[PDB]
RNA sequence: CACAAACGCGUCUCAGAGAUAAUUAAUGAUUUAAUCUUAACCUAAUUAACUCAUAAUAAAUCCAGCCCUAGAACAGGGCACA
RNA sequence: AACAAACUCCUAGCCCAAUACCGGACUAAUCUAUUGAAACAUAGAAGCAAUAAUGUUAAUAUGAGUAACAAGAAGCCUUUCUC
RNA sequence: GCCUAACGAGCCUGGUGAUAGCUGGUUGUCCGAGAAAGAAUUUUAGUUCAACCUUAAAAAUACCCCAAAAACCCUAAAUUCCAAUGUAUUUUUAAGAGAUAGUCUAAAAAGGUACAGCUUUUUAGAAACGGAUACAACCUUGACUAGAGAGUAAAAUCUUAAUACU
RNA sequence: GAUUACCCCUUCUACCUUUUGCAUAAUGGUUUAACCAGAAAAAAUCUAACAAAGAGAACUUUAGCUAGAUACCCCGAAACCAG
């Protein structure tokens, strides 16, 4: 508890770098925790006029998942400003073009809409796969737990787990598969 | 791009707004309080005739007090200490 | 208004009331007219009350000046160096008494907005939260993807 | 002296040395500086938490 | 005084209303919700027995609040009211928190 | 067309890949036949948009004067041959 | 669940919003009567209080250093030229 | 047409501070209560009466109101009228003005197109600094002052998107 | 509102007038200074004198009479008439 004044204050308002794996996660649930950590709303010392907000590094952004048919139906629209410059683009297309886009947009939508959004957008780092500049690797303090539990495919299960689960019905021997 | 014609909540064509699970909860809770309310209203202690004039003595008394309070209104007494006390304004050291 | 005026944190002069309490009001100066009606209350106050007041507060020196003035004033002056001016012009004995009491019990600090109701040196006993205080340490102290 | 620190009024310039001497006096041996917590090394605003260990 | 405070020895609180006490009087603040120290904490339900803990505060300064303006206004109804509020204030220095060994 | 230019009535040049909608097919279950499938898996044939290859731009700080196919001003290109 | 009001509790009080009309209490500044004499008191009086009338008069900005305005040439300086 | 830069009848001075039911404007602070229209009217851009309302003053009952009671063919929600009871209101007397160009919501109807943010009456309501993203009229809410307390209210994504028949 | 901190954050649709209803894209104002707009006492109420009478003549009186205090704006037509 006993620190000099300067190091105390420095330790308190210190920035932190969180790492967040994106593989098979809904960009929304991702963007939720990303948003919280960007605004520094996870700090008991939080205030809106303190700069407090932490860096968030999201990776495996290409491997993002979308529940339902959202890949087809969700359209990102924009306008160049020129007559006939209105562009609607399906999420599949946008993602195909620019790996980072989807998750970036979601986070940019969930931050508060003031000027600080632009600043705390600068503390967000997005990598399509896992390749990170060793510079950015060397700051990572801790890794946030993935917000969705990913279901294993059928080939992931151990034979122990397969024989442990009951045969529910008994097929006729005559019947052909 | 989908406009609401005229004013939002008023006319022949209105903004569609839906009922919320919240609203159903609230309304139902009120209803429950009212059902209990009209349970307790259901069985009087005294009958209709048992309460006749049962306090008519207090009621008349009250009205006598109300009357009396008004009958007392009159201009207030005027005393020498006022009209004379005003002279204290010019009091001095000498 | 608060953006309009100055402000200060809550403080005591010389940590008053810690070791011992020191009445901060130092001296009190009255100026009144023997003749003028405006000073009437102030005269009565000087007659009856001042004396008793002076016993009730040994530490304050009270200077009374009869002089030809139209507006009787009381000048409070504090250990702080602070000087506070007041007008006892056209008031009762009662009013003046209450006023002189307020003057007696004030710190002499400037009256402005006070930013927050409490003042603590060392608020923090047992620690002060920092981003790491609630985080678990790992083995070897490795970072998230770091390998050894 | 209320609210004040120690090293606010003491002004000593080499804390490590003084510590080692005081620990000789207490018959404890060798404070070892061991890095405990850190955030960003590559940043313009890093934070280090150094611990001191005796045995 | 209707509020809860986090208090420690040597400190200062500003109560927003008058108290009847001379300046310099020592006072036992009675209702105590929480007591704490580096290694332990006592919690009340919702109060600590007067035998368990005793906190004494001195009243330093009786004073009055700075002027607070309060203004009502209504568009094109020709209605303004402006009123200046001054609140009587009392500054307490809390002196000592003592804690007695009796606990079961 | 009476300035060394500007100009048309004159002269030159103008494009690849991917994507789709409607609609056609192949394999094939729920419904051991069938069946293009808001069944899977691979699939084919297929408008315009629209993205994108590709092209263009891309040397931080000499600049008084003087020239200019560069220019309202400010900028910009020249000024060692000869 | 929580979060959420001029509602309601809490600690103190000087103890409950408002247009037209209506009632009340105070009061700036002048003058007069007596006080008063580092600028006042009790009365009596009034040309008795201006963020709004395309208000009046003066003065200042903005538009704006904007629109617009002018002297034929050289020289030996009033002599030649060009119209 | 023209009669000294404006002639459906010049200009100037006086009558003159012409007269405007029409527009504009109307100057210190703080507090108490506080108003949406029945009747006439060259009247519906206004007045003058009522009903409300305000300031005083005298009084005594005032609302709320169970039976009983109020039509003849059929006929609803409901009125009228009144003891008790819960409350403190109501009535007269004396002074006064403003207001009398009305909106939406729910209800009963009429007209219209079983149209209107339409129009005409009757009963009720509202005109938040909270909610319905924004919002006059919907919903929550007996509008005081100071707190760096607390509990509550109304309130924030509405579901479905289904047709095999050899 | 705040804040260590000017901004950055958060919360608020100028003011008059006119209107059922105005942030209104309805009215008026560049700004500053100085000027610029409620006036009357019949009945009433309030205070006081004296009172079957009161008023300094003339009047009024089945508690009245006498006195005092309480009240009712500003700018603007096209016109009309005389010289
Ligand atoms: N005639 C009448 N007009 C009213 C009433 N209440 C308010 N008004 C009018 O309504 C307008 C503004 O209403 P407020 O500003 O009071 O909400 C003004 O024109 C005002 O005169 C009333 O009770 N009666
Ligand atoms: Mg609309
Ligand atoms: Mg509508
Ligand atoms: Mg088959
Ligand atoms: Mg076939
Ligand atoms: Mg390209
Ligand atoms: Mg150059
Ligand atoms: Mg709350
Ligand atoms: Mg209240
Ligand atoms: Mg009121
Ligand atoms: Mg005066
Ligand atoms: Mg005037
Ligand atoms: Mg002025
Ligand atoms: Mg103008
Ligand atoms: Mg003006
Ligand atoms: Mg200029
Ligand atoms: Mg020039
Ligand atoms: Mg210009
Ligand atoms: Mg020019
Ligand atoms: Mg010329
Ligand atoms: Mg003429
Ligand atoms: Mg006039
Ligand atoms: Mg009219
Ligand atoms: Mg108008
Ligand atoms: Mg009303
Ligand atoms: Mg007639
Ligand atoms: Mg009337
Ligand atoms: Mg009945
Ligand atoms: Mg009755
Ligand atoms: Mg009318
Ligand atoms: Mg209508
Ligand atoms: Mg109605
Ligand atoms: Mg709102
Ligand atoms: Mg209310
Ligand atoms: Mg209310
Ligand atoms: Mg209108
Ligand atoms: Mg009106
Ligand atoms: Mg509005
Ligand atoms: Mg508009
Ligand atoms: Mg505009
Ligand atoms: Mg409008
Ligand atoms: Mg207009
Ligand atoms: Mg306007
Ligand atoms: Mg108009
Ligand atoms: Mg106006
Ligand atoms: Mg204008
Ligand atoms: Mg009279
Ligand atoms: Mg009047
Ligand atoms: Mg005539
Ligand atoms: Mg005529």
């Amino acid at each position: 508890s006993s620190f000099s004044k300067a190091p105390q204050q420095w330790a308190t308002f210190a920035r932190v770098w969180y790492l967040l794996d994106g593989k098979m996660q809904p960009p929304g649930k991702l963007a939720a925790m990303a948003s919280v950590k960007l605004q520094g709303l996870h700090k008991p010392v939080y205030h809106q006029l303190s700069d407090c907000g932490d860096h968030v590094v999201i990776m495996n952004t290409r491997h993002i998942a979308f529940s339902g048919n959202k890949w087809e139906q969700k359209v990102y629209s924009s306008h160049t400003g020129y007559p006939g410059g209105f562009r609607q683009v399906t999420a599949a297309q946008l993602h195909q073009k620019d790996p980072v886009a989807i998750v970036k947009l979601a986070i940019y939508g969930m931050l508060p809409k003031n000027l600080h959004r632009r600043t705390m957008m600068q503390r967000l780092h997005l990598f399509p796969d896992e390749d990170i500049p060793e510079d950015i690797l060397k700051n990572l303090v801790e890794e946030l737990p993935q917000p969705r539990k990913v279901p294993r495919r059928l080939d992931e299960y151990t034979q122990e787990e397969i024989e442990a689960f009951p045969r529910v019905w008994s097929p006729p021997e005559d019947y052909r598969l | 791009r989908n406009r609401i014609p005229g004013r939002q909540w008023i006319g022949k064509h209105r903004r569609p707004r839906p009922v919320s699970a919240q609203a159903k909860q609230n309304m139902i809770r009120r209803l429950e309080t009212e059902a209990e309310n009209q349970y307790w209203l259901s069985r009087p202690f005294l009958t209709a005739e048992q309460e006749r004039g049962h306090a008519a003595v207090r009621r008349a008394a009250a009205f006598q007090a109300l009357k009396a309070a008004q009958a007392a209104r009159f201009p207030a007494h005027r005393r020498l200490e006022e009209q004379l006390g005003h002279l204290l304004v010019t009091r001095k050291w000498s | 208004t608060a953006r309009g005026t100055a402000s200060r944190f809550l403080t005591s002069v010389l940590h008053n009331g810690l070791g011992r309490y020191v009445q901060q009001l130092q001296r009190l100066s009255f100026s009144l007219s023997r003749d003028a009606p405006s000073s009437r209350g102030a005269r009565e106050f000087v007659e009856r009350e001042v004396t008793d007041f002076a016993r009730r507060n040994p530490g304050v020196v009270i200077y009374v000046n009869p002089r030809p003035c139209c507006v009787p004033r009381v000048v409070a002056e504090y250990l702080n160096g602070a000087v506070r001016e007041e007008s006892i012009h056209c008031k009762s004995v009662e009013e003046i008494a209450a006023l002189v009491q307020k003057l007696a019990d004030q710190s002499g600090l400037d009256v402005i907005r006070i930013r927050k109701p409490f003042h603590t040196d060392s608020p923090s006993i047992q620690g002060q939260w920092h981003p790491f205080t609630n985080k678990p340490t790992t083995l070897g102290g490795l970072r998230p993807r770091e390998v050894q | 002296m209320t609210g004040k620190e120690l090293f606010e009024m003491w002004t000593i310039t080499n804390p490590m040395g003084l510590l080692v001497e005081e620990l000789k006096k207490r018959k404890i041996s060798a404070p070892e500086s061991r890095l405990t917590r850190q955030s960003g090394s590559t940043t313009a605003l890093p934070v280090y938490f150094v611990g001191l260990y005796c045995d | 005084a209707g509020h809860q405070w986090k208090v420690t020895a040597e400190d200062l609180i500003l109560i927003e209303n008058e108290l009847d006490v001379a300046c310099g009087e020592r006072i036992r603040l009675e209702k105590v919700l929480l007591v704490g120290a580096d290694n332990f904490t006592l919690l009340g339900k919702p109060l600590l027995g007067k035998e368990l803990v005793r906190v004494e505060a001195t009243v330093i300064e009786k004073t009055e609040s700075w002027p607070k303006i309060n203004m009502k206004f209504q568009k094109r109804k020709n209605y303004q009211r402006k009123r200046i509020t001054v609140n009587p204030q009392t500054v307490l220095r809390i002196n000592s928190i003592e804690i007695a060994p009796c606990l079961c």
